[PDB]
Formats: C-alpha cells, sequence, structure tokens
RNA sequence: GAGCUACCUAAAAACAAUUUUAUGAAUCAACUCGUCUAUGUGGCAAAAUAGUGAGAAGAUUUUUAGGUAGAGGUGAAAAGCCU
RNA sequence: CCGCCUGUUUACCAAAAACAUCACCUCUAGCAUUACAAGUAUUAGAGGCACUGCCUGCCCAGUGAUCACUUGUUCCUAGGGACUAUGACGGCAAACGAGGGUCCAACUGU
RNA sequence: AAUUAUAUAACUUAUCUAUUAUAUAGUAUAAGUUUGAAAUUUCGGUUGGGGUGACCUCGGAGAAAAUCUCCGAAUGAUUAUAACCUAGACUUACAAGUCAAAGUAAAAAUAUCUUGACCCAGAUA
C-alpha cells in the first residue's frame, strides 16, 4: 500500500474482516466494534496508515500527527475511529526497532529508508552505502540529477561534486604539522544529507535493497 | 410561475384568512427552522402544506428530522411534506424493524446503507416491497393492520 | 447507554443473522410487532358453550382441523383479529386460556397416553402445565419450579381452571424445589417428563424491560444458561421410566441453546450414567401443521417454529427424546 | 469610582541614518515591548536591576480633554481589565 | 512539527501551537431624521473558517423519447375526475517565527 | 433540574374608536394562550477512590444474639360474612402493633389459609 496516494488501501479492511471471521474472540465475542492495532518500526507510514483509512472509509480527515523524522509518535494512544459500517478502530503505537539488530548490514540498510536517526550512524558511513548499492543495482540516476561528469564509486569524489553544485562550504579546523589551522572547505556533511534526502524522496529511482536474498 | 402552480393546487391561498397563512409560515420558520429560501420552495413545491394544521405539520417534520435522520435540505429537496403521515409511518417503520433502515446516532453514523428517501416513498408499493424491502405483499398488508392497533393502544 | 431490550436486539442481530441467512428480516419484524394468541377451552364445563361462540367469531380449532383430546381455537391465516377476554363460566370455571399456539405443540407432540404419570420439571405458570390438565389422560401430574412466586400463580391457574375433584390431594402435586436435584429424588418414576428449561425468551426480552436476561448485571446468569439447561434436561431423562418419553422445549432460537443442549445431554447421559436415549422422528408432525405454522426445515435435532407476520405463532423449539432402555 | 486599566470620541504630536523600493519591506538608533539567564526576594522596586533580546512609517507609539459603571461596562476570549 | 504572513493576550509565575488577520463560506434584513447611517443588498449586521490550485459524496421522476404510459399528489365515490414540461468531503507552500524538537561546523573554564 | 417569567415576539376575547352592512380594520387597558431574554432555589444516603450499576422498609430460613448465607411481600384467592362493648395483659423511646374472660346483640359456635403518619384534598348521608 502507498499511503500518500491511497494505493490499494481499500483492500485492507475486507481482509481484516475475513481474517477475523476465522479466528475466535472469546471475551469480546459480544462487542460489535472491531478494534485492531498497528505496529512496526519507525517511519514506515504507521501513523499515516491511520489517516489514509480514516479518510478512505470515514471520509473525515487526518487524526494522527504524520512527520518525516523518526520518533514523532511516542506513547500508545487511544483508539482512532477509522470506519463506521464495520465500525473499525485503530490503536497507534510508537515505532520499535529491536533490542539488537542482527547484522551490521541490515542495520545499515534499516537506516537508508529512514527508520533510525541518521546521526547515530554518522551519515558518512551511510552515504557511501548508497553509492555502492546505487551503482551496484545499476541505477545511474544521481549523475544526471547532480549533473556529475560520469559515474563514480567514491564518496569523496561525488560529495565533492554535489557540494560544489549546491554551493555549500564550511570553515573546518584541520590539524597540520605546524599547528591547527581553520580552512574553508566544501561541505562533505551537507552533501551526504542532501544525497540521502534525494534517495529517500524517490527522485533517484526505485530500489530493492534486499536483492538476491528475496529470489533465493 | 411559482404563483401559477401554487394557485392551481391550492386555489384558496388568496381566500384563506391571514390567521391560517401566518400560522403555517411561523411553524416552518420559528419551529421547523427552515431557512428563508427553503420555505419558499416548500410553499411552491408542495402547495398543499398551507392547508394542514400547524401542529400536524410540525409533527411530520419532527418524525423525519429525529426519527429518520434527514437533514433540513433533504426534506426540502425531496418534497417530503407532500406525502401523508400514514404512508410515511408504514413504510419507514416496516424497514426500521426489518433491519433495512437505521436512525443515525449522535455522530451521524449508520452501520447499514439507508436506501434513498426516494425509494422509501416515491416508488410504488410493489416497487418499494420488491426492491427496498424484498418482502411479500401479504406480510405488508398484515403489518398495516397491526400498525393501526398500536396507534389505538398507544 | 443501551437498555436491556436494546442489548437483546443488538445481540440477536449479530448471531441470528448468520443462523438463518436471509430469513432474519422476516423473523425480525415478527418479534417487534405483535403476537398471535390461541385460545384453549377448559374442557370441563363449557366444552360446548365456548366452542360455539368462538366459531361464530370465525376462529377455528387448528388441532381439530389438522386431524381432518386438546382443542385450541386460532384465527385464520393472516387474520389479525383478537379473542374476547376469558370469562368465568356458570360452573365457576374459566371459559378458556389464551396462550401462544406454539406452546401447545410440545404438549400435543408429547404423545400422552391414558394411565401415564407426567412430570413438569420446570412448570411455568399455566402454559403447558394447564394444557396437560385439560387432557384427561393423566393419573398423577407433578409440577415444580425453583421459584415459589410463580408456583403461587400456578396454583391459582389450576384452581380457576381445574375442578377440585380432578385436582385431588394426590392427583396433582406442586413442589417448589430445584429441578437438577430431581435426578436423585425420583428415578424411573414418571412415564412422561416434559422439561421446559428457563430460556432467553427472545420475544419477551425485546418487549420486556423489567427482569431482562440481557441486563448487564445479569451477565453472569446468561453465560451459564447452557450449563443449567443441560443439568435440568439430564435430571428429567434419569427420572423417566425405562421406555419413557420426554420432550425438551425452549422458547429461543439460539442453536447453542436448542440443538446442542439435547445432543449434549445425550452424551453426558451416554457416558456418566451408561444409558442410551434415542431421538424420535417428528417429520410427520412437521407436515401436519404447515397451514397454521411457519418453521424452517433445516433443524438437525428437534423442530423449531420460527415466527412470521403472516402467522406469528412462536418462537418455540420442541425436541422429543425416547429412552430406549 | 474609567487621573490605573479595557475600548472609544475630538484636538494635537514624534519617527535619524542606511538599503529597498514604492512597502502592516530590510539593517539599526530614539521610542514601544518584555524573550532567555543571573542578581534581588521586608529588595532600589508590594514585579525592580544588569545583561541578552522583539518591533521600530505603522493594526506604530505618545500627549491632552471627553464617553461607557457593577443585574453593568470593556474585551484581536486571557473568564483579561474596570485605582 | 505547528501556525499562512506584520499583528494581539493571562499589568505581578504561561508571548504560545491560543487570539486576530486578508481570502473564502453560511445565515438575517427592502429600510430614513440620535447607533447601523445623514447609509440602501457590489449595503449592513450575526457567525464560521487558512488561501490558492486538485479532488471526489449527497442531490439531479422512471420508461418510451420535444412526445405517450407507469408512477406521484389530491379529491369525488375500487371506479371516477383533478394536477404533475450539478455538490458537504478531503490532499497540499513558498516566505515568515524571541514557537516546539534535531544535526553538523566553529567556539569556548560547561 | 424544579418553580416562575405584562424581556421581546405573536395570536384570541373583551374595552374604546372608525367605518360597513352584519362586516373587515385599528387599540394609552384587562383576561387568556404561545415563545422564552431573564430571575429565584437546590445539588439524600451507604458503598480502598473513579465508570456503570446497584442497594435504603418489613416478613421467612441458616450462621446460633454484631456482619454474613438464602426466599418472598407492597397480596392473593376462598368464603359461614366475622357486631357492639369491656376485666387483665403482651410488645414498645415516642408512634404504630398484638391477645382477650365477662355482659349485650345477631344468628343457630367459625372467617379460614398462606403493609405509610400528619396536613390537605375528595366521595356519598
Ligand atoms: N513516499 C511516501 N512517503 C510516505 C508514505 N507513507 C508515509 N510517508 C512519509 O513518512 C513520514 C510519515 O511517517 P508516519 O506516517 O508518521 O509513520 P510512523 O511509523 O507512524 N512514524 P514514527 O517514526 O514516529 O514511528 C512522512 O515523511 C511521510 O511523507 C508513502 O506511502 N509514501
Ligand atoms: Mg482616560
Ligand atoms: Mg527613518
Ligand atoms: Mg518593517
Ligand atoms: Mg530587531
Ligand atoms: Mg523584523
Ligand atoms: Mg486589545
Ligand atoms: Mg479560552
Ligand atoms: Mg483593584
Ligand atoms: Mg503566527
Ligand atoms: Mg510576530
Ligand atoms: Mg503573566
Ligand atoms: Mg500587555
Ligand atoms: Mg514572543
Ligand atoms: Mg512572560
Ligand atoms: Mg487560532
Ligand atoms: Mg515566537
Ligand atoms: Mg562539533
Ligand atoms: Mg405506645
Ligand atoms: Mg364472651
Amino acid at each position: 500500500t502507498n499511503c500518500v496516494k491511497d494505493e490499494n488501501i481499500k483492500q485492507i479492511v475486507p481482509k481484516v474482516m475475513e481474517l477475523i471471521r476465522c479466528s475466535y474472540r472469546y471475551h469480546r465475542a459480544e462487542t460489535p466494534e472491531y478494534c485492531i492495532m498497528v505496529v512496526g518500526v519507525p517511519n514506515v507510514g504507521k501513523s499515516s496508515l491511520i489517516n489514509s483509512l480514516r479518510r478512505q472509509h470515514l471520509r473525515t480527515g487526518k487524526a494522527a500527527r504524520v512527520g518525516g523524522e523518526p520518533g514523532i509518535t511516542r506513547a500508545v494512544t487511544s483508539r482512532i475511529q477509522v470506519c463506521e459500517r464495520p465500525l473499525v478502530f485503530l490503536l497507534d503505537t510508537p515505532g520499535v526497532l529491536a533490542p539488537r539488530i542482527e547484522s551490521v548490514e541490515t542495520g545499515l540498510k534499516l537506516a537508508l529508508c529512514g527508520t533510525v536517526l541518521d546521526h547515530l550512524v554518522g551519515e558518512e558511513t551511510m552515504a557511501d552505502y548508497l553509492l555502492y548499492t546505487l551503482n551496484r543495482h545499476g541505477l545511474f540516476g544521481y549523475v544526471q540529477h547532480y549533473a556529475l561528469a560520469s559515474a563514480c564509486d567514491q564518496i569523496e569524489w561525488v560529495l565533492k561534486n554535489v557540494a560544489i553544485k549546491l554551493r555549500k562550504t564550511r570553515k573546518v579546523k584541520v590539524l597540520t604539522g605546524t599547528g591547527n589551522v581553520n580552512v574553508i572547505q566544501p561541505d562533505y556533511a551537507m552533501a551526504a544529507r542532501d544525497f540521502l534526502r534525494t534517495f529517500r524522496s524517490g527522485l533517484l529511482g526505485q530500489v530493492m535493497l534486499d536483492r538476491d536474498i528475496i529470489p533465493a | 410561475g411559482k404563483l401559477k402552480r401554487v394557485l392551481s393546487v391550492c386555489p384558496e391561498v388568496f381566500t384563506m384568512h391571514q390567521r391560517d397563512i401566518d400560522r403555517v409560515v411561523k411553524v416552518l420558520r420559528e419551529k421547523c427552522l427552515f431557512t428563508a429560501q427553503h420555505i419558499t420552495d416548500v410553499l411552491h413545491r408542495c402547495p398543499t402544506v398551507l392547508q394542514e394544521d400547524p401542529n400536524e405539520l410540525e409533527y411530520k417534520f419532527q418524525y423525519a428530522y429525529f426519527r429518520m435522520g434527514l437533514t433540513h435540505l433533504d426534506i426540502v429537496r425531496t418534497n417530503f411534506l407532500q406525502y401523508s403521515i400514514t404512508k410515511i409511518k408504514q413504510r419507514h417503520i416496516y424497514l426500521e424493524r426489518l433491519g433495512r433502515y437505521q436512525t443515525p446516532d449522535k455522530k451521524g453514523q449508520t452501520q447499514i446503507p439507508n436506501p434513498s428517501l426516494r425509494n422509501i416513498l416515491r416508488v410504488s408499493e410493489a416497487e418499494f416491497l420488491a426492491r427496498t424491502a424484498c418482502s411479500s405483499v401479504e406480510e405488508f398488508q398484515v403489518f398495516k393492520k397491526l400498525l393501526d392497533q398500536e396507534e389505538e393502544e398507544e | 447507554q443501551f437498555t436491556a431490550s436494546r442489548l437483546a436486539l443488538q445481540n440477536f442481530d449479530m448471531t441470528y443473522s448468520v443462523q438463518f441467512g436471509d430469513l432474519w428480516p422476516s423473523i425480525r419484524v415478527s418479534l417487534l410487532s405483535e403476537q398471535k394468541y390461541g385460545a384453549l377451552v377448559n374442557n370441563f364445563a363449557a366444552w360446548d358453550s365456548v366452542s360455539a361462540k368462538l366459531e361464530q367469531l370465525s376462529a377455528k380449532d387448528f388441532v381439530s382441523e389438522a386431524i381432518s383430546n386438546l382443542r385450541c381455537f386460532t384465527f385464520s391465516r393472516g387474520d389479525v383479529s383478537r379473542f374476547p377476554p376469558a370469562r368465568l363460566g356458570s360452573l365457576g370455571l374459566m371459559d378458556y386460556y389464551l396462550m401462544d399456539a406454539a406452546s401447545l405443540l410440545p404438549v400435543l407432540a408429547l404423545g400422552l397416553q391414558h394411565g401415564d404419570t407426567v412430570l413438569d420439571l420446570c412448570a411455568a405458570p399455566g402454559g403447558k402445565t394447564l394444557a396437560l390438565l385439560q387432557t384427561g389422560c393423566c393419573r398423577n401430574l407433578a409440577a415444580n419450579d425453583l421459584s415459589t412466586s410463580r408456583t403461587g400463580r400456578l396454583q391459582k391457574v389450576l384452581h380457576s381452571y381445574v375442578p377440585q375433584d380432578i385436582r385431588e390431594g394426590n392427583q396433582v402435586r406442586v413442589t417448589s424445589w430445584d429441578g437438577r436435584k430431581w435426578g436423585e429424588l425420583e428415578g424411573d418414576t414418571y412415564d412422561r417428563v416434559l422439561v421446559d428449561v428457563p430460556c432467553t425468551t427472545d420475544r419477551h426480552s425485546l418487549h420486556e424491560e423489567e427482569n431482562n436476561i440481557f441486563q448487564r448485571s445479569r451477565k453472569k446468569e446468561r453465560q451459564m444458561l447452557p450449563m443449567l439447561q443441560v443439568q435440568l434436561l439430564a435430571a428429567g431423562l434419569l427420572a423417566t421410566k425405562p421406555g419413557g418419553h420426554v420432550v425438551y422445549s425452549t422458547c429461543s432460537l439460539s442453536h447453542l441453546q436448542n440443538e446442542y443442549v439435547v445432543q449434549g445431554a445425550i452424551e453426558l447421559l451416554a457416558n456418566q450414567y451408561n444409558i442410551k436415549v434415542q431421538v424420535e422422528d417428528l417429520s410427520h408432525f412437521r407436515k401436519l401443521f404447515m397451514d397454521t405454522f411457519c418453521f424452517f426445515p433445516s433443524c438437525q435435532v428437534g423442530e423449531l417454529v420460527i415466527p412470521n407476520l403472516m402467522v406469528n405463532f412462536g418462537p418455540m423449539y420442541f425436541c422429543k427424546l425416547h429412552r430406549l432402555p
């Protein structure tokens, strides 16, 4: 389902209905309101899904605060009415990742989509990962978008080009052999963010980060 | 043209005393709470309303408003007043018990799709039973008799 | 804040709508509109007098017409007319009892025979108990009801409708004790044991406001009804003599409360007490009363007279159980 | 009791320099306000001081005289203000 | 993230995401000698609401086809006449902010 | 929420004028009705505290007389119709509630079985 453009969101409620019919309800067998609960990792559209169904069926409007950065929804909230005919309510909960991610790569991928705050990874051991997978998967779109000379696979080079294109520079203290000196330099940090923020916006192309793991 | 149709259906608008004309309008505006423009539609669309006891007219509006969920605009646009209470109560109540109708709650929500008010009243009895209620003709005829007794024993 | 009737209506919609499919609409208007009463003559003094007057009103005995010794007058198909209130006869006995025609069928289906002792484990006021008195084929009718107030009513009903000679000291006997305990009190004693368990009384609970089984406080009792019903049915089955017949009757349509109860009882009786009870076919009964009753023919065990605005006699579920040994 | 304060009526005032333009535009004084921290807490002060800040040609600010009064007045609603 | 923006407020613990705001929308009123107003519906008053663009609910007699039936509504008694030629909803726009979260650079006795 | 409400608004009957063939107009007021700006007053009890529920009086059974465990009554039908009067007592804060010899009178002894004050309104004689 695509929350922003309400793709395939209609189908969810019939499946939840049919899925519930097979199960038992015990203590709640007499209640006529079907209350279901949404969970997941941060920035997966979990809060948005509340609003997309809130409108698609009830045609009322946004009810849960939808935000780009992870951590917007903090505590388990009250029910939010979603439909009237089946009378379906939703419980919204904060995104939980894991006490321990499995591998350094999964954790690196899990930051690509925006699930974990980027500064916990630095945003420099992650921009590199984009160039690898972007080149590996063949999506040579950053060259055209950033008007780069030609394809490359080195962060220092591409981020040098991206920084110049965006006209962004810093005053950075470097430590030479005769003592610290402050030298104006191109923003490698800023380019990494913008390079990440373009990828996540989908203007760099469609990706399948987990590839050759799904086929098998 | 509004006067032309009004005069034909209700010739006595000119001849009725100012008491009757004022009383009908006062109810529509002071009690029913129809907007100034809507009232004109009521007078023109259903001229016969001018000949109905104010209290009787008010009841008809109340029944729809509260016991059917129709909005002010719905009543005006569908010429709801032109119908007779006896027919209204029979058709609505029949469905309200069959489970094919429901009175919107506080939120305005209904757990079933109420059929169009046109279907409730505009269509013929055979059309109403076959499609909206999917019931046999006889059962309705029996229901009409039972309905009357409840009124008598009310 | 739904009232007890609101909850009863709400609960019925979710369950019954699935049980019957597309008949729920029909079955739903019948329960909320009105009921149809069938008059039963007292057969003691006015056995002829009441019959003549009722016929002039066009009411006809459905039991007698079907045969074409109980006789109960009901109006014609689709006729909504009522019955004039019962009056005290010349002899001092009421003219007739007005009851739901459906209530009579269990009694009529119980296959009463002369010289048969009959037990009513839960004898509700009048109803089936009064009808059994009307038929002369009784020796020692017994009646019980856990509550004492209703039995007080039962005694008045008997008094006004049964001559004192028939209701002699031992001819009838009214004891207000528990029904499940009856399994031990007597055993293999009464040939026929009519057992009408306390039920949800759909038609009543919808209209009724006071003492409604669907009240939130009474939730405790409502859940446990299937358990209590099984125990009461088990008590009667033990009491019936070898080769005896019992009829399990219930006012509701909840399959959990009508069809499984009898099957349940059978298994519990089959295992714990090492006895076998075999059901008796009532299909012939089904075909006889088609004209003046509306029942859906899909009940695995027993029969179930759904209501219908054309007829409205119901709702009842009567199952007949014969003890093979 | 409207010499405080809220709003209003009438008659009057103030706004440098710089850049934009042709402005409830910009930088920033006078002026208006009171963001954040510290001091103070019978204190200089029954709400201040010192810094740091927001606006600063406008729905700006200020002066004088008049009006609305408690079952009420006033209110860009804080149940604010009315010594 | 929230609010369109400059503005406004709980003098003395809250300056804000609250209030106002142009724009948009609904309702009420056909009129003069003390307010509205020495005005007249392109006006006035009461009240709601971000704008712009984009979207879709209602509602829009039925079938023949500007024509006839079936309906509908009335009466006279089940018969006979009379009459009937488009939206309330969502989704998003830069600029600005002593608003509330976050990051990096620099900077430092934190 | 209860009790009001010549705030405004409306109608109706009078009152007072105009007219007119009876009649339609108006109205320094009175009496109604409708509308409700307002006004006055109140916020029973028991329940770790908050939803809902519930429960509050009397009678029957157990614990066995302090709180707990259970059923019922705000009557019911039957009837011989069950009078008046008057010792001594029971019960009891008060209030209410019980039993009853003797005498007289009706008849030809008998009522059998299982509950709300005062005030204020009524009804008949
Ligand atoms: N392109 C795209 N963006 C989406 C979609 N759904 C959500 N987003 C983006 O994801 C963000 C919203 O995330 P949200 O719905 O709050 O999800 P969440 O998991 O509940 N948030 P949290 O991290 O607090 O747990 C916004 O940046 C929004 O634009 C989608 O279907 N497509
Ligand atoms: Mg002043
Ligand atoms: Mg200047
Ligand atoms: Mg400026
Ligand atoms: Mg400044
Ligand atoms: Mg500024
Ligand atoms: Mg102000
Ligand atoms: Mg407020
Ligand atoms: Mg003061
Ligand atoms: Mg703002
Ligand atoms: Mg500002
Ligand atoms: Mg303050
Ligand atoms: Mg201030
Ligand atoms: Mg501020
Ligand atoms: Mg402050
Ligand atoms: Mg606001
Ligand atoms: Mg601010
Ligand atoms: Mg740093
Ligand atoms: Mg005393
Ligand atoms: Mg004596």
